[PDB]
């Protein structure tokens, strides 16, 4: 399969993309909360 | 049969009646599927099922691949007859 | 029962295998077809007898001989039809130029 | 992943539409053009079913009920919240089932198989199309279709039956029931026989077609034989669905009275009127 | 004196546990041919793991 | 158009023709026998002016309705 | 170079492409179970199950049915491939398993499985030629041979049946392409 | 147009019809094999001999008397009228 | 980020994308057309002061 | 931009595209045809101020 | 497989046909809008 | 941590993940859209003081 | 305890664990969302004194 | 005692055990949750003397 | 007695025994749980003098 | 299949894990009883 | 399969992921508890 060097390279994209998606989602919750808080 | 369902307040809501129907329908689904499958490979001896079970030929391979490629999983030439047996038995 | 060759149409009276002494184009067509088939069927039956004689399996030789005799009898039946249609073809004005047999 | 013998079968060709464009697999599944249209209609129909659940009174699986329109809308599309959604889901269903049968035809052509499976499935599609297209069209309103809900469609079946007072007396329904019951009996015998020769008691040799044939002949008095039992099972299972389609399409469009009084013709045959 | 729990419900979950047991058994039987699967990442078994391939004793002579 | 007799076995064309005419004849007879006006086995001896004619317009009374009230 | 096919490209679900003649190499719908046991199928009493009818005197044609022997075989290109000269019978469940065809264009006799023969008019009348939609009359010359002429192994059955099955895709180039 | 395997144009017949292979005691095969052309066109042709043994013989005697009681009560319920027994049979 | 096209066959990622967008677009339009506030085919010419707004019961 | 036709054989796209647009046009017409405001077969002659409005 | 100049030739037709269709559809909407506006 | 991609083919994980996230998001949106408080297509223009709230326990 | 990974392939166990946890989490959330006291999408803004409580045994 | 693990494969027994405990726990929790006395999601905050109790023997 | 393990495989017997005991225990528990006298989840705290009793009178 | 020494090593983990589980479950019943006794 | 050093290595991540997960679940439960206790 992948080389461990290729695993490191993919892991960099994968962690970065995962956290970027979570950052966009955290802003979406900031906006949703400001409009209509659920607690 | 009709009056029994009237007395006991509509047998459609009996969940074992609903299960029995699902197995009655599934028995028709399976024999339609299996009957059609064996006729579609009978040009290759697929109807000689005992021979195909003991000595898998291309007729058994093609019927396994048809269902795998269609719906994502398959039986074997033997085990399809277990599915058949249980669906019929569970109806009653 | 239905005959083999006209089948379902024999219910409606189409029956071209029947023994015909008048000229009839439909019976002539049928006879030319059935002669070629029965000549080939005799040729097959005698090849089969020769093969079984080489193997020497007596009860199979007996049956292959019986089958060949039956195949010859059927061919003779069609050759009789061919000749009687040939006789009629020569005299009935509208008939084929090619022989039937 | 592939079966241990599968790879040599995964050739191009045999498509009806699209050629090489979609002629590939996704996991076990063959895709093809009709695979693409299958996923489209399945997805659109399923999400519109979820939307139907969302605007209805409950998420309880058994109780979700996406109902057809009122009869007053006739053959038009109704307002979406008033049964027009059921109509759009019905178009997706027809597209999904038709795409499935054509994808089965492409798969069978790729394997050099006969077309028996697509056409056998056509029997089920005919019954569905009778229930939601043909019978409602003959009655002049789409609101005669059944609702999409696991138990609410059983309420529809109950009420349609009692529209004819005693639906057991429907003569095509009696035939359809007889096919369904006879099919299930035949399936139990075929399954049992193959298993009992292939899985005999410990230390017994594997059985044979001759033993199967002998036993069956003591059950019914005659030998059905190997291809015969698969012809029978196909005849019974598909005939059950075809006679079902007949029994429902005659109820309403052609016969409107109670079903028991249909049998008046039998009582008045001239030999015993 | 249990109001919600009744014998029909108890029976129905008894059946579900048997039925999901039965589907597992049948899917084990379905894998006696063609498994393990080939994959670019090596063999795959699916789930459940299949029962082993049977060997069949032929009729000794006749 | 007599070349139509070259396109088909004439024995089979007569069988098809006889079938079509026989079936079409029975269709038209049973249609007429089901009508009011041409139920000839019951009403054949009625004079042409006495034979039924389909109404140009039924009447009504405003409170009456042929169908029950709907939803 | 002896691998019968290659991937069409490197993506995970891609088709394979045959490197040679797929009807002969056995790829796609022309493939057979190459591991299948190279012995004859046997009856309950241990005799060969499938044999030419010439070699079992108890068998005969049913009185109402056509005798196929001597009939011409019409191939997918509507040419005459040959004539039937022998029947092979299944002795466990009495039926015709194969026709044996004497080729017109050569000296071979080849087997033709019954599942690949259509009778004219679905057999309702005519009953005087055999129709083989699967392969052209030239392709009959490559039908796989049996090692003997009085018996057939389970492997030979698979090879012969697979050869005709492949013709529905490979007999003409157009058969592989879409209809639209 | 491609052969559908739904119907068999050419049946073959064996002059002998197969018998039962083994264990003939406490019961015996009745009849002998014959061929049906129609059954041989749907499927396999031999209408066979049949097996009963003790359990089969007793089963038929009990089941005959059951059916005889059902039919005679049905026929008594239309006053033994044989025309009404047929005309009204399913009711 | 272009390595996506090495991992996956672009011919069929793009079919999946177009399929996904088409399904999603149709779902959203049928959802809005089911609503009262956004049934544009029948109430589209109403100004926002006339447009429906959903509320709960006044719960006196 | 033209290279999408090296990925997708255009003759096999164009048949698919026509089907999609034919269905889409039929769907939109029927949605309108049985709306109140746009049932033009029965109310097409009204004029824009008389045409129904789905207020409630 | 199609050559790049064949693809380029088709692309010119395919763009032009699409845009011509969209132009005709825009005129159809102009007529529909004039007869009975939806906003 | 990166050796997780020696164990799993990233090409398969991304398919599984995108499938999971797609269904999860559609679930959460439809759940909210079925609620009274967050039926934002009908009631999204209401202020947070105006939005519905479910029933309290009564005090006695 | 690491030799549990010699009994069982970790690649398979993790897929089964991810599957189990996903189903379990969705079950528990749907149980709570079906309740009265924890119908949080409708009544999440209520105080703990205001949230529904199921009835007690009646006093003698 | 350990020879049981020669009669049975521990790989099978351990998965059988996990499945058994999973089912049994879910059965006991759902039976309790369906009761009146232990419907803890609605009534868990009630004190032990406030919690529902089934009716006594009849008295007359 | 141990010849029983020579007649029958203990591996097969142990499964049958555990199956029999598990079913029998579940049957008896749910029979008691369905009774009035022994419905212990609702009424287990009652104490024996005030637990339900089935009707006495043969007469009078 | 296991050697007897492997079975013996497995047995001690299996016993310890069972008793550990039963100990945790014993605390769970101690807590549940303290909150709402069933007898 | 794995070598025992690979099994030893994988376990350390698995334990840490299980711990990290239990920690996040512990905060989630204490937030839920302080919002709306269930006992
Ligand atoms: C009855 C009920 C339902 C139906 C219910 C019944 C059916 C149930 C089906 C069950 C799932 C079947 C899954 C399957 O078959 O997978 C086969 C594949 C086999 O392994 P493989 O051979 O190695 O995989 C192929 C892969 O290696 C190479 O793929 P390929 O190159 O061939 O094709 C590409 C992919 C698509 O590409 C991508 O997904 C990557 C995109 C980049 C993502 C980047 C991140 C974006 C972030 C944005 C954030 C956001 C930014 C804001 O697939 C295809 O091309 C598929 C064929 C073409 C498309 C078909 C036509 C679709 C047309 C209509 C549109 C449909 C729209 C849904 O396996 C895997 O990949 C691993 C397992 C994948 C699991 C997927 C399902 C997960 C569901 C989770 C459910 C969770 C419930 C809560
Ligand atoms: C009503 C009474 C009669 C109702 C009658 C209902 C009868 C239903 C019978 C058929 C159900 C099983 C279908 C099946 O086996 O598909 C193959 C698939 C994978 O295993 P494999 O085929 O041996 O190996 C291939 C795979 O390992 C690698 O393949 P590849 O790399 O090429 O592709 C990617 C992977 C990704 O995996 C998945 O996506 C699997 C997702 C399965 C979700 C659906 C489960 C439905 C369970 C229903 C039973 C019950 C669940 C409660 O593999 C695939 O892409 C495989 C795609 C298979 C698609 C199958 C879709 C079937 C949908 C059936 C829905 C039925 C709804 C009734 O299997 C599985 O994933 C596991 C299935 C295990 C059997 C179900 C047993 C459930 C027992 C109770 C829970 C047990 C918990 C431990
Ligand atoms: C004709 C004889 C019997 C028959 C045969 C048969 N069925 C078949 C086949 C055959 C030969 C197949 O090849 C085909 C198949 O692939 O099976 C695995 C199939 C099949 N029979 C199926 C089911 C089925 N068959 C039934 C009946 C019968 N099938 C007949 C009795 C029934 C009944 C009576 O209820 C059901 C449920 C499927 C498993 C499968 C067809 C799969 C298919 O079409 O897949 C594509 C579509 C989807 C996966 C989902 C579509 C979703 C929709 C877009 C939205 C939902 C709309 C729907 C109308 C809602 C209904 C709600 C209900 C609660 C009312
Ligand atoms: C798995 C569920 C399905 C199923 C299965 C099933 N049924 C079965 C079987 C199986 C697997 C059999 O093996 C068994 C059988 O024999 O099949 C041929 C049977 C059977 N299923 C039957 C019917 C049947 N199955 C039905 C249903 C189903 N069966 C389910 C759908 C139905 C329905 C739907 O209502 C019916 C009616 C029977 C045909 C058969 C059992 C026959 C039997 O028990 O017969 C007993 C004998 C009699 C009633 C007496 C007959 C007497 C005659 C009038 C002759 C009298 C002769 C003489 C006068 C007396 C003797 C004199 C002596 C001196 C000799
Ligand atoms: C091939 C074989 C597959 C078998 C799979 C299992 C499937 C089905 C069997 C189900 C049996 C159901 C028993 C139904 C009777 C029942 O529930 O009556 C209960 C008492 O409780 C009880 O009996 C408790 C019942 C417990 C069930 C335990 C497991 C199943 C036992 C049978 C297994 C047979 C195996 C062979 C009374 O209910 P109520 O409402 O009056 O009570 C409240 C009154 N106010
Ligand atoms: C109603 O309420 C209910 C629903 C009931 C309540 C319950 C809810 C529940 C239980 C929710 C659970 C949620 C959950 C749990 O964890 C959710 C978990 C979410 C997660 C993990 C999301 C992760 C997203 C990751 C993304 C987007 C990654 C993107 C990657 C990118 C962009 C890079 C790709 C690679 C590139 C470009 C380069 C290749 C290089 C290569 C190949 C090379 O270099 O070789
Ligand atoms: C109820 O309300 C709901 C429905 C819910 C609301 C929502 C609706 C939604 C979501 C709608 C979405 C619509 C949509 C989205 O994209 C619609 C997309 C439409 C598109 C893209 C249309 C494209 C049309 C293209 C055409 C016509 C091309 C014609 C080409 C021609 C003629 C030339 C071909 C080449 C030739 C002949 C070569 C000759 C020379 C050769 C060979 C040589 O020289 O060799
Ligand atoms: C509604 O109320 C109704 C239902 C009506 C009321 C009635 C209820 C009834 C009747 C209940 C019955 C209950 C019951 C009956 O039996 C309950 C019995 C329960 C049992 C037996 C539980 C056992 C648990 C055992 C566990 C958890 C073991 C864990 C072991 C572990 C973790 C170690 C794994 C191995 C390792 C790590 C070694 C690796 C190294 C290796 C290999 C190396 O180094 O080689
Ligand atoms: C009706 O009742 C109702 C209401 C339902 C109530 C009752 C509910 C009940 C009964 C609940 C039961 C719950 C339960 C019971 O056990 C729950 C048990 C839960 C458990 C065990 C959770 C465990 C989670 C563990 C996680 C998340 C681990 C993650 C690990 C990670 C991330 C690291 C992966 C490895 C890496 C990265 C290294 C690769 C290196 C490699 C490859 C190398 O080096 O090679
Ligand atoms: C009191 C005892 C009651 C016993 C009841 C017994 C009822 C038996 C009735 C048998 C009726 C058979 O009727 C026959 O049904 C089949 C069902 O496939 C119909 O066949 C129909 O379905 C098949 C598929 O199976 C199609 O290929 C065919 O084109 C179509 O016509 C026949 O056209 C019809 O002639
Ligand atoms: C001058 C008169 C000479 C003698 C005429 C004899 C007439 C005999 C009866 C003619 C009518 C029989 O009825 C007619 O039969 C033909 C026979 O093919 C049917 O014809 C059709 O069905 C049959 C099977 O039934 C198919 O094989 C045939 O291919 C198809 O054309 C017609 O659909 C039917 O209408
Ligand atoms: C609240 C939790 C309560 C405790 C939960 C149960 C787990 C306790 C684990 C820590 C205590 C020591 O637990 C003990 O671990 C050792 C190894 O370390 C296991 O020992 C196991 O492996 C060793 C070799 O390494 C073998 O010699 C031994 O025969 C075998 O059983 C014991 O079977 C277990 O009893
Ligand atoms: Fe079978």
């Amino acid at each position: 399969g992948m080389t461990e060097e290729e695993a490191r390279r993919f892991h960099g994209y994968m962690v970065t993309g995962t956290l970027g998606y979570v950052v966009v989602a955290s802003v979406a919750h900031f906006l949703a909360w400001s409009w209509r808080p659920w607690f | 049969t009709s009056a029994f369902s009237i007395r006991y307040g509509n047998l459609y809501y009996n969940p074992f009646h609903a299960l029995s129907i699902a197995f009655l329908y599934g028995s028709a689904v399976l024999f339609a599927m299996h009957g059609a499958t064996i006729l579609a490979v009978a040009r290759m001896g697929g109807e000689r099922e005992i021979e195909q079970i003991t000595d898998r030929g291309t007729a058994a391979e093609r019927s396994m691949l048809f269902w795998r490629w269609c719906m994502g999983f398959n039986a074997t030439m033997e085990s399809i007859h277990r599915w058949a047996w249980w669906f019929a038995v569970l109806t009653t | 029962s239905v005959p083999v060759n006209d089948g379902i149409w024999a219910w409606y009276g189409i029956d071209d295998d029947r023994p015909m002494a008048a000229w009839s184009r439909f019976h002539a067509t049928r006879c030319v077809e059935q002669l070629a088939i029965n000549r080939a069927r005799v040729g097959a039956a005698e090849w089969a007898l020769a093969d079984v004689q080489a193997r020497g399996i007596v009860p199979c030789i007996a049956k292959a001989a019986a089958h060949l005799a039956r195949a010859r009898a059927e061919l003779a039946d069609w050759e009789a039809q061919g000749h009687r249609l040939e006789a009629a073809r020569k005299v009935t004005p509208g008939a084929w130029t090619t022989p039937v047999i | 992943a592939m079966l241990s013998f599968e790879k040599k079968y995964r050739v191009r060709g045999g498509t009806l539409i699209g050629g090489d464009l979609f002629d590939f697999w996704f996991g076990p599944f063959y895709v093809g053009f009709f695979g693409v249209t299958t996923i489209f209609f399945v997805t659109l129909g399923t999400l519109l079913c979820v939307w139907g659940a969302a605007m209805g009174p409950t998420w309880n699986l058994w109780q979700i009920n996406i109902a057809p329109p009122d009869l007053k809308y006739g053959l038009g599309l109704a307002p979406l919240r008033e049964g027009g959604l059921w109509q759009i889901i019905t178009l997706c269903a027809l597209g999904a089932f038709g795409s499935w049968a054509l994808r089965q035809a492409e798969i069978a052509r790729k394997l050099g198989m006969g077309m028996h499976i697509p056409w056998a499935y056509g029997g089920a599609i005919l019954a569905y199309t009778t229930l939601v297209v043909i019978r409602p069209f003959l009655l002049g309103a789409w609101g005669h279709g059944f609702p999409y809900g696991i138990f609410s469609h059983l309420d529809w079946v109950s009420n349609v039956g009692y529209q004819y007072l005693h639906f057991h007396y429907n003569p095509a329904h009696m035939i359809a029931v007889t096919f369904f019951f006879t099919n299930c009996l035949a399936l139990a015998m075929h399954g049992s026989l193959i298993l009992s020769v292939t899985n005999p008691p410990k230390g017994t040799p594997t059985g044979t077609s001759e033993q199967e044939n002998v036993f069956f002949r003591d059950l019914l008095g005659y030998s059905i034989g190997a291809i015969g039992i698969h012809r029978l099972g196909l005849f019974l299972a598909v005939g059950a669905a075809v006679w079902s389609a007949i029994c429902i399409v005659i109820s309403g469009p052609f016969w409107t009275q109670g079903w028991p009084e249909w049998w008046n013709w039998w009582l008045n045959l001239p030999i015993w009127k | 004196m249990m109001e919600y729990i009744d014998g029909a419900q108890i029976a129905l979950y008894a059946f579900w546990l048997f039925f999901f047991g039965l589907i597992i058994y049948l899917r084990r039987e379905d894998k006696r041919e063609g498994y393990p699967l080939e994959s670019p990442q090596g063999p795959r078994d699916g789930w459940p793991k299949g029962a082993p391939k049977k060997t069949y004793v032929h009729r000794d002579h006749g | 158009m007599h070349r139509i007799w070259l396109m088909y076995d004439p024995r089979r064309v007569m069988v098809a023709l006889v079938g079509f005419l026989a079936v079409l004849a029975l269709v038209i007879h049973f249609v007429l026998l089901s009508s009011q006006r041409y139920s000839w086995i019951e009403n054949g001896t009625l004079g042409a002016d006495q034979a039924p004619v389909g109404a140009s317009a039924p009447a009504a009374a405003a409170e009456m309705s042929p169908l029950p009230p709907g939803r | 170079s002896d691998v019968k096919f290659v991937p069409a490209d490197n993506y995970n679900g891609s088709p394979i492409i045959p490197t040679g003649n797929p009807m002969i190499d056995g790829v796609g719908p022309a493939s057979w179970a190459e591991d299948r046991r190279d012995e004859p199928d046997l009856t309950y009493h241990g005799s060969h199950k499938i044999v030419p009818m010439r070699l079992d005197p108890t068998f005969s044609i049913a009185k109402g049915d056509p005798d196929p022997r001597g009939l011409p075989v019409i191939a997918a290109d509507k040419q005459v491939a040959g004539t039937v000269v022998e029947l092979w019978v299944n002795r466990s469940e009495p039926q015709v398993s194969y026709y044996e065809v004497q080729l017109a264009s050569g000296e071979r006799r080849v087997l033709l499985p019954t599942g690949y023969v259509q009778w004219p008019n679905f057999g309702l009348w005519g009953n005087d030629k055999l129709l083989v939609k699967s392969i052209t009359a030239a392709q009959f010359a490559n039908v796989p041979a049996t090692k003997r002429d009085d018996q057939i192994t389970l492997l030979e059955e698979d090879k012969i049946c697979a050869y005709y099955a492949g013709g529905h895709m490979y007999a003409f180039a157009e058969r592989s392409q879409p209809i639209i | 147009l491609e052969y559908q395997n739904l119907f068999t144009r050419v049946q073959v017949r064996t002059v002998p019809e197969p018998g039962i292979p083994i264990d003939e005691s406490t019961g015996t095969r009745y009849g002998t094999g014959t061929f049906s052309y129609l059954a041989g066109k749907f499927g396999d042709a031999q209408i066979g001999p049949i097996y009963l043994g003790w359990a089969g013989v007793l089963s038929l005697i009990f089941g005959f008397i059951a059916i005889e009681i059902i039919g005679l009560n049905m026929w008594a319920s239309v006053g033994w009228d044989p025309v009404e027994f047929i005309r009204q049979l399913p009711w």
